[PDB]
């Protein structure tokens, strides 16, 4: 199991320096874009000639990388935890048996451990960890939301902004109040960031109370 | 605004013109081109940025390029 | 027969004079409401708004409040919705002040003066319409 | 057909959905004489009158059946 | 002239009051045939589905409509009454306004209607002269049996 | 006049455009330059509308690949008969149905895979189906292997004829444009021939050969004995001393004394108390009645002879103030477009399987489909998903036709006209509805999941806190509870045991139960009007804005499918209505995902389970929906957490398969993240870094590698995505529910 977990570890970090390498070495320009030193460090892209030229810019390579950033330390935790919350409980048999396959890890790792913290409150009552569990749907929504900036792009979103401009604008009443900025959709870059920074504290709030919650449940 | 730039690479091929959808490009008289034209920018002003001229120039690289710059009302084409 | 036309005879501004924009009984409720209404002062428009609001951001708070089930209910009701209303005349002040930066003219709601008194009216208006909701609440008996 | 009653009730029917029928705005009801119907139309105009004349002769006489009338 | 000719009676007017009265004494007639009307068939239906479906005030207010009535709080009356107030406040106001068509919440003179206006108005007429006689009827059978008008009809 | 009239062999018989691939675009003729045109391929396979201009042709087309899809149906249907015939433990479950496990597949032993043969009963080993097939073939009569046997046989003849009709109506005998568009004559032909000769032939089949066998087997009698159906047919002495009715021949019929055939046409309405499903009397019945509808129905369109309405006048006729000239116009759309055809047929077609869905697993129609529960939840979800999947294509095809085939000349001022001049209130309300309702239904659940963690139970949207009662649902229910006797006194029995009254129960295990609905049915109901407004948001916004909007006006030059028009007015991506079906792709999933769970846990918790003899009744998890649906964490623990244990647990048994999938599903949903998240850009990049690695070696292709398009990654995103998804719930509904059930 620490043979296989290593190698996949290995994976993620070649991977995740491949993509912040070919960010860095390909910022000053390529054969899709020799002159991107011009247009700098973060653009949204060039525009759809030259069969489309999203996430180009070597910003979108940081905001890349860091999904594999959060693959690669989301491994190396879950490896570290599972393989000392069994030897806490004495029972590293356990590891050495099933962490050489990924039903395994998903059964008696989350799927055994993650009882302590689903049970913070129930319908029978709640109980310190109730924060915990609060913490751990509120990490998933958070992780969920960002989903959404990162699958929708910003021309749905410019157009029903122009919708609700129109409504605002037509409507009594609400009309005398009165924006000052035109409202407007996030741009391009905007909205990657937005969705980057809902994955990644999505992704911490909902791994922090299941590595705390489980270890206090169990004691072990 | 965004600065719309053409390099002495152009062919005269028109194209970029009639990609154009806000009339920011304009075919001027030109010696180097054998067509004896060349793509100007005298209404960049009233560029918006969606690079059908990019896209329409056939050079290997594009002899008429635009930069994103300062956003406006006219450039986000913002009806309201 | 068309029954929707364009808004004042201009197909081309972004509208159409359906019988729900503009009918009589719609023409008359907007331009009798204290908004629209002709010849009210920013004062009057403001202390109107006040009290019809005051009066009803009471009872969400009274019924369904955490102390719903308590014999503060109603007083901690009307503490919640004095806190509402505060909060929505500095949101009021607020907006005057990022919107009528400059201004001279006064007697309008677009201008600072006139907006300040239409705050200074909704203040007033919505604390006792507040007080008068908790004093209706209290002797309800009598309906 | 068994009875005299259904027979005269299918009749009844026919007759009625035939005289008050309308084809293309055409019909006995609307003053259209006998001889042009039969040229305009032919014998589709008794099939189709005939058909629904079944239809709702069905209709009646099952319920008439179901309310003990018959 | 108006809308309320119909085929049965046509031009019914046997008494006079249409000619030698005012063009606002025929407004009001008109407007007021058109509130009889309204109100009439409103209180034809609620009569019509509180017989046999009343799920308001835990179901135990009569199907009499004479004395369900008489059996609804004071406050829900008030609240009726305030609410009819002020629909007839907008009504005055309408009746103030320059441009008054008898009845015409909706405006209706600034729009170009056709011949098919005039017959769904003629429609609303005659199911509010409908209204009007079944609404009385209904309320004298309820003073005189006591029963609803599908409790009589049962 | 409708007639028919053809054109003789107007296309020859060759492989020579089967060597050469990209024959039938203009574009692609030419030949390959990079990999974006094998893409462009499949992409353009079937759009005959971009790669001809002649209705003509592209109406044969469409015909001749419905022939084949005709085909292979038929060859399904094959494969579904002759697996049961050959492969299957039909016989044992027709025996004793309810002990027996129907199966009728069966893995080879090659990797240690033959663990997949688990113990379905009857001395047979194989893979546990859930598809239904043996209840309907007992419905339909077929007690022996020889039926099944000869049944897949003819419909591997079907097939064989299904693909020359297809080549023969192509290739000799192709039709004409004027017989394509006779659309009453076909309306004519469907609702009198095709439904009305169906249901009639198959009412015929079930009061000659589907009652007097499943009367006798829930007598006793056991399949051999049973006389067979070619003797059942013409044997009237055996089929009176059945149904006594039938001695009085077809005399009652003729006459119209149709009351004497009562017993074998009957109104009972409930179940079965044997089989625990409909009444076959009642379901004949139904069909016969069906038929007579139909039949009634087709003759309502003009044809060659003068009787008979016309669709041009009847939506003509159909104007009113606020619609201008109405649906003036509409005929001629529906005539000359195919995708407007396909859009409304798209959209009842998934509409009518959500309504099959919602109506089987309530009236159970096959014997022993009940007790069943695998059958029940696999039918259910199956149909939910198709449903789902249609009503998108449905949005689609409308866009597609909005971007095509729309033209102002034809439609100045219909309702098309008028919808597309107010769009934006259209759009805006829907825009506030959808934000009212999904603020007021998810914050119930957000609200009642706070004040759990903060301890406070009384200030919960439960049923003993804040009650939200669903007044409505519960009014509707008592009515068709009492409806068998005031408002439908003909009929015995409830028309489903879901609204009210006994509990059907076949052997220990319970069929149908009555559905009592609370506060979290109520909760989950609006979550579920919440999820289909927010869907048809996107979905009518991306027909709607279609041809322009305010950012793009003229967004129809670009075409259906576009990557955007350029990083202008602050950014365009996914302005397409491409890219609104496939937003909205994402949320019908949504939709049909809840909908799916809150089934699942629905019947686990109050209906499905075994009751005893002294009436105890016991459920699969024990009511726990009442009380734990209240919160989004009770969701996650007592549903997901608690019955993922039969799928996760299942290595090393029959359902190590499911557990496989289910990982396998996982890793494709994640996979498909990556094309939903990435860029093409960046993937060009890097393929030129590793064109330059091959180059060195010389070996770099000739057709050069490219990124996929913006549009072809979105779409293998969206796919990837659903695929994972749905075999993920695919797995873990089939696995819980045959480990528990
Ligand atoms: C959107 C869903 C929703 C709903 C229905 C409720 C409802 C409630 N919450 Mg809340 N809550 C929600 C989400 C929701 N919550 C979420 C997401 C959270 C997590 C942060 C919480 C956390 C929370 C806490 C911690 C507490 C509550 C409490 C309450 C209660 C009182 C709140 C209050 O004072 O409101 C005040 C509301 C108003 C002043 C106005 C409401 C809007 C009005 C009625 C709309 C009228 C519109 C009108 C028809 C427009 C047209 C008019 C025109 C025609 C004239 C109430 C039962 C308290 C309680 O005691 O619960 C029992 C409490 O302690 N909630
Ligand atoms: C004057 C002669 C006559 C008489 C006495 C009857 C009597 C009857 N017909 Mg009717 N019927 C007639 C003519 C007549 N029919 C004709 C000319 C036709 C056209 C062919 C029909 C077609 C017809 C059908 C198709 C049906 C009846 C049915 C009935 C019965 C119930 C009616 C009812 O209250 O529905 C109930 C009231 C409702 C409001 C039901 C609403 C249902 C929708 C879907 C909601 C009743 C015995 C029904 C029945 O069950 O017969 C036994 C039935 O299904 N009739
Ligand atoms: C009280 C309600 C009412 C009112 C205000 C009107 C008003 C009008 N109707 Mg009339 N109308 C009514 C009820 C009413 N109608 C009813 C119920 C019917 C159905 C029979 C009709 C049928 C009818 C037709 C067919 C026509 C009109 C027309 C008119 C107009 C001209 C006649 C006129 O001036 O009448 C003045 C009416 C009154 C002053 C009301 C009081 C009348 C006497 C004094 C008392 C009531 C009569 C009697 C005792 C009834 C009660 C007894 C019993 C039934 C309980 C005018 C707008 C004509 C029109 O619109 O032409 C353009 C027209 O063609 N009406
Ligand atoms: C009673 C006459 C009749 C019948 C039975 C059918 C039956 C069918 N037609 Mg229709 N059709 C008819 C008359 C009829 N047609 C006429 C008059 C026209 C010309 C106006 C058309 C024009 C037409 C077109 C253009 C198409 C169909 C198609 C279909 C199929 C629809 C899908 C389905 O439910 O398959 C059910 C399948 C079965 C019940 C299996 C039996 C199959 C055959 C009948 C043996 C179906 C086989 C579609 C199709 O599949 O085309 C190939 C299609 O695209 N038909
Ligand atoms: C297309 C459907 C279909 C077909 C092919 C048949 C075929 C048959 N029926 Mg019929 N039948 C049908 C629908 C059909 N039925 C329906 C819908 C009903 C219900 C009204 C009946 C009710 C019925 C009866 C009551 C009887 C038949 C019988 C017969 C035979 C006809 C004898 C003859 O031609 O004289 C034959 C087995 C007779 C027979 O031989 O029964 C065994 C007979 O007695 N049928
Ligand atoms: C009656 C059904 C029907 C019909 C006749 C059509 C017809 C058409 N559609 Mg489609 N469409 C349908 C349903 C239908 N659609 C549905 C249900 C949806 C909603 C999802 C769509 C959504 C849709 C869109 C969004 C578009 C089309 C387009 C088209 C056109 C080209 C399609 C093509 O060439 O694909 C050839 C076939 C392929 C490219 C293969 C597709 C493979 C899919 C994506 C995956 C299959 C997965 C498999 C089942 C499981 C794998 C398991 C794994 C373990 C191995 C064509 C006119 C395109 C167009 O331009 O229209 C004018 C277009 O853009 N359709
Ligand atoms: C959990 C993840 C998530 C969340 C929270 C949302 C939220 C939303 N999406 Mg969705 N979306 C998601 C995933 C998610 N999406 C994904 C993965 C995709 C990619 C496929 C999309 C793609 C997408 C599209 C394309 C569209 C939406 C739309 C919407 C909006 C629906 C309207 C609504 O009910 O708003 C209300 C807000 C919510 C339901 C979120 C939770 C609300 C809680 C109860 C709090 C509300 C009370 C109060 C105001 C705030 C709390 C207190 C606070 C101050 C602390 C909403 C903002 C549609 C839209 O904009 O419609 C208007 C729309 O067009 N989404
Ligand atoms: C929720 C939306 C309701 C408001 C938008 C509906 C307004 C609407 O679509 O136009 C008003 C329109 C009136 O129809 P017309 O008689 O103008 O239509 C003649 C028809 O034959 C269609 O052309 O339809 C309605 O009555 C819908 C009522 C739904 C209530
Ligand atoms: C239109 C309409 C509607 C609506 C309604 C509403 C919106 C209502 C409201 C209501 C309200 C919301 C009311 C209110 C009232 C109020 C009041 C009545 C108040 C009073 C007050 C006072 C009297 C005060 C006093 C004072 C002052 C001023 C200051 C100082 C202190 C004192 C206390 C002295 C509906 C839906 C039904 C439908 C039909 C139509
Ligand atoms: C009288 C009455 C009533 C009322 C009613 C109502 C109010 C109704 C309405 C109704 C309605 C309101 C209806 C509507 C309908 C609609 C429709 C039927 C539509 C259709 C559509 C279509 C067909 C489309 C198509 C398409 C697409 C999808 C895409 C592209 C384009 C096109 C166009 C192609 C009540 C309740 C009191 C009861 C008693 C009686
Ligand atoms: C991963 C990824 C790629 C890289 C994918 C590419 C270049 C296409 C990959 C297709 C392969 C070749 C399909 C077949 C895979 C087989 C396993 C290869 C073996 C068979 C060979 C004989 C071809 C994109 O190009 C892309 C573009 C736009 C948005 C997102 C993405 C994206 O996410
Ligand atoms: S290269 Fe570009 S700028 Fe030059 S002529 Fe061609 S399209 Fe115009
Ligand atoms: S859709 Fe977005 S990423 Fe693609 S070209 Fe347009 S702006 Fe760039």
């Amino acid at each position: 199991g620490d043979f296989l977990i290593h190698h996949a570890i290995a994976l993620a970090l070649h991977t995740t320096t491949l993509i912040l390498v070919k960010g860095a070495l390909d910022a000053r320009g390529s054969k899709l874009m020799p002159d991107k030193k011009d247009f700098g460090y973060s653009f949204p892209c060039d525009g759809p000639g030259r069969g489309g030229t999203c996430d180009i810019s070597a910003w979108d390579a940081f905001y890349l990388a860091m999904f594999w950033m959060l693959n690669t330390i989301g491994w190396v935790t879950f490896y570290w935890h599972w393989k000392h919350m069994t030897i806490w409980g004495g029972n590293a048999a356990a590891f050495n048996e099933s962490s050489t396959y990924i039903m395994g890890w998903l059964r008696d790792y989350l799927w055994l451990n993650s009882s302590p913290l689903i049970n913070g409150y129930n319908a029978f009552g709640m109980n310190a960890q109730a924060v915990w569990a609060w913490m751990f749907l509120f990490g998933h929504l958070i992780w969920a939301t960002g989903f959404m900036f990162l699958i929708s792009w910003r021309g749905y979103w410019q157009e029903l902004i122009e919708t609700l401009v129109w409504a605002h604008e037509r409507t009594p009443i609400a009309n005398l109040v009165k924006w000052r900025d035109k409202p407007v959709a996030l741009s391009i870059v905007q909205a990657r960031l937005v969705g980057l920074a809902h994955f990644t504290i999505g992704y911490i709030f909902t791994y922090a109370p299941f590595v705390i919650a489980s270890t206090t449940g169990k004691f072990s | 605004s965004h600065s719309v730039r053409v390099y002495d690479t152009c062919i005269g091929c028109t194209q970029c013109v009639r990609a154009c959808p806000c009339d920011v490009l304009e075919m001027v008289p030109w010696d180097g081109c054998k067509a004896g034209q060349i793509a100007s920018a005298p209404r960049a002003e009233d560029c918006i940025g969606c690079k059908r001229c990019e896209t329409a120039c056939p050079t290997d690289f594009l002899s008429v390029r635009v930069y994103l710059g300062s956003e406006t009302t006219r450039s986000l084409g913002l009806s309201y | 027969s068309e029954f929707v036309k364009p808004f004042n005879n201009d197909p081309f501004v972004g509208n159409l004079s359906t019988p729900v924009t503009t009918s009589t009984a719609t023409k008359l409720y907007l331009g009798n409401l204290p908004i629209y209404r002709k010849g009210l002062s920013p004062l009057m428009r403001g202390l109107e708004v006040g009290m019809a609001h005051g009066y009803f951001l009471i009872g969400p708070f009274y019924i369904l409040g955490p102390l719903r089930n308590s014999p503060n209910a109603l007083l901690v009701g009307l503490f919640s919705a004095y806190g509402l209303i505060i909060i929505l005349t500095l949101a009021l002040t607020i907006y005057g002040l990022a919107s009528f930066q400059d201004n001279s003219t006064g007697s309008n709601l677009e201008s600072s003066k006139g907006w300040r008194s239409f705050t200074s009216g909704f203040t007033v208006g919505a604390l006792g319409g507040a007080s008068v909701a908790y004093v209706l609440l209290n002797n309800v008996s009598f309906f | 057909a068994y009875s005299i009653p259904k027979a005269f009730i299918m009749m009844f029917c026919n007759v009625l959905v035939i005289s008050t029928m309308t084809i293309q705005g055409k019909g006995l009801a609307k003053g259209t004489p006998h001889d042009e119907m039969v040229e305009s139309f032919g014998i589709t105009w008794l099939l189709a009158g005939t058909a629904l004349g079944h239809i709702v002769g069905a209709g009646t006489i099952l319920g008439c059946s179901t309310a003990g009338i018959l | 002239d108006m809308v309320g000719a119909c085929k049965p009676l046509g031009f019914f007017d046997p008494l006079g009051f249409s000619k030698d009265a005012s063009p606002a004494s025929m407004a009001k007639f008109r407007e007021a045939e058109l509130k009889h009307g309204r109100v009439a068939m409103l209180a034809c239906a609620g009569m019509i589905t509180a017989d046999k479906f009343h799920p308001l005030y835990d179901g135990k207010l009569s199907s009499n409509p004479l004395l369900a009535i008489a059996q609804v709080p004071k406050l829900g009356l008030l609240q009726i009454l305030l609410f009819i107030g002020f629909m007839e406040v907008f009504g005055i106001l309408n009746s103030r306004r320059p441009d008054y068509k008898p009845g015409d919440f909706l405006g209706s003179s600034q729009w170009d209607t056709t011949e098919v206006w005039d017959n769904y108005q003629l429609r609303e007429l005659n199911n509010g002269r409908l209204a009007m006689f079944a609404s009385i009827g209904m309320l004298t059978h309820a003073y005189i049996t006591g029963k609803g008008p599908l409790e009589l009809l049962d | 006049k409708v007639r028919v009239i053809v054109d003789k062999d107007p296309v020859a018989t060759s492989f020579e455009k089967w060597a050469q691939p990209g024959h039938f675009s203009r574009t692609l003729a030419k030949g390959p330059k990079t990999t974006t045109w094998i893409w462009n391929l499949h992409a353009d396979a079937h759009d005959f509308d971009s790669q001809t201009s002649s209705l003509e042709d592209i109406s044969r087309k469409i015909f001749s690949a419905h022939f084949g899809q005709l085909a292979i149906i038929f060859l399904w249907v094959s494969q579904a008969y002759f697996h049961g015939a050959r492969f299957s433990n039909y016989s044992a479950w027709l025996q004793n149905p309810t002990a027996i496990k129907p199966s009728a597949q069966v893995v080879w032993p090659i990797v240690g895979q033959e663990i997949l043969n688990g113990d379905v009963g009857g001395g047979f080993s194989g893979v546990q189906i859930t598809s239904g097939v043996f209840q309907m073939w007992r419905a339909s009569g077929i007690t022996n292997e020889t039926e099944l046997y000869w049944t897949a046989m003819g419909g591997l003849v079907m097939s064989a004829l299904m693909v020359f009709a297809g080549w023969f109506h192509y290739h000799k005998a192709a039709p004409k444009l004027e017989w394509f568009q006779n659309v009453e004559s076909m309306m004519n032909h469907h609702l009198a021939g095709l439904l009305g000769l169906g249901c009639l032939s198959w009412s015929g089949h079930q009061i000659h050969i589907s009652l007097p066998i499943n009367k006798l087997l829930d007598a006793g009698v056991a399949p051999q004995e049973i006389p067979l159906p070619h003797e059942l047919l013409f044997n009237q002495d055996l089929m009176a001393q059945l149904y006594p009715s039938f001695k009085k021949g077809l005399l009652p019929f003729f006459t119209l004394n149709w009351s004497e055939y009562s017993d074998f046409l009957t109104f009972k309405g409930g179940l079965n108390p044997i089989t625990g499903s409909l009444w076959l009397s009642d379901t004949a019945h139904h069909h016969l009645a069906l038929a007579v509808l139909f039949i009634f129905a087709g003759h309502m369109y003009r044809t060659n002879w003068g009787i008979g309405h016309s669709m041009k006048e009847i939506l003509e006729a159909h104007k009113g103030p606020l619609t201008g000239e109405g649906h003036k116009g509409l005929y001629e759309i529906l005539t000359t477009s195919w995708h407007a055809q396909l859009a409304i047929n798209l959209a009842m077609m998934g509409s009518l399987s959500i309504i099959v869905a919602h109506h089987m697993y309530a009236m159970p129609p096959y014997p022993y489909i009940g007790v069943d529960y695998p059958t029940q939840l696999s039918l259910f979800t199956h149909h939910m998903w198709i449903g789902g999947f249609c009503i998108c294509g449905a949005a689609a095809h409308g866009a597609i036709f909005m971007v095509r085939d729309y033209s102002p000349v034809q439609s100045y001022n219909n309702l098309l006209d008028r919808v597309l001049r107010h769009r934006d209130a259209i759009i805006s309300h829907l825009n506030w509805v959808c934000i009212f309702l999904g603020t007021h239904s998810f914050g119930f659940y957000i609200h009642n999941d706070t004040m759990r963690a903060l301890g406070r139970p009384q200030d919960m949207f439960s049923d003993k806190a804040i009650q939200l009662q669903p007044i409505f649902a519960k009014w509707v229910q008592s009515l068709h509870t009492l409806a068998p006797g005031s408002t439908a006194p003909n009929a015995l029995a409830t028309s489903s045991y879901a609204f009210g009254g006994d509990v059907v129960a076949v052997n220990g295990k319970i069929a149908m139960m009555p559905i009592t609905l609370g506060t979290a049915d109520f909760m989950v109901h609006h979550i579920h009007a919440f999820t289909i407004h927010v869907t048809v948001l996107i979905l009518l916004k991306g027909v709607l804005f279609a041809r322009s909007s305010r950012l793009i006006p003229d967004k129809a030059n670009l075409g259906f499918r576009f990557p955007c028009d350029g990083p202008g007015r602050g950014g365009t991506c996914q302005v397409s209505a491409w890219d609104h079906i496939f937003l909205g792709l994402f949320w019908m999933y949504n939709c049909i995902s809840v909908v799916i769970f809150h089934f699942s846990w629905k019947m686990q918790s109050d209906v499905w389970g075994t009751i005893s003899s002294s009436g105890k009744i016991s459920h699969v998890t024990g009511g726990n929906f009442a009380n734990s649906a209240l919160t989004i964490n009770g969701w996650l623990r007592d549903f997901l957490w608690s019955q993922a244990s039969q799928v996760i647990q299942s290595y090393g048994s029959a359902l190590s398969a499911y557990g496989l999938i289910f990982l396998g599903a996982h890793f494709i949903w994640a996979f498909s993240l990556m094309f939903l998240f990435s860029g093409r850009g960046y993937w060009q990049e890097l393929i030129e870094s590793i064109v330059w690695a091959h180059n060195k070696l010389k070996l770099a292709p000739a057709i050069q590698p490219r990124a996929l398009s913006i549009t072809q990654g979105r779409a293998v995103g969206l796919a990837h995505y659903l695929l994972g998804g749905i075999g993920t719930t695919w797995s873990f509904f089939l696995a819980r529910i045959i480990s528990v059930g």
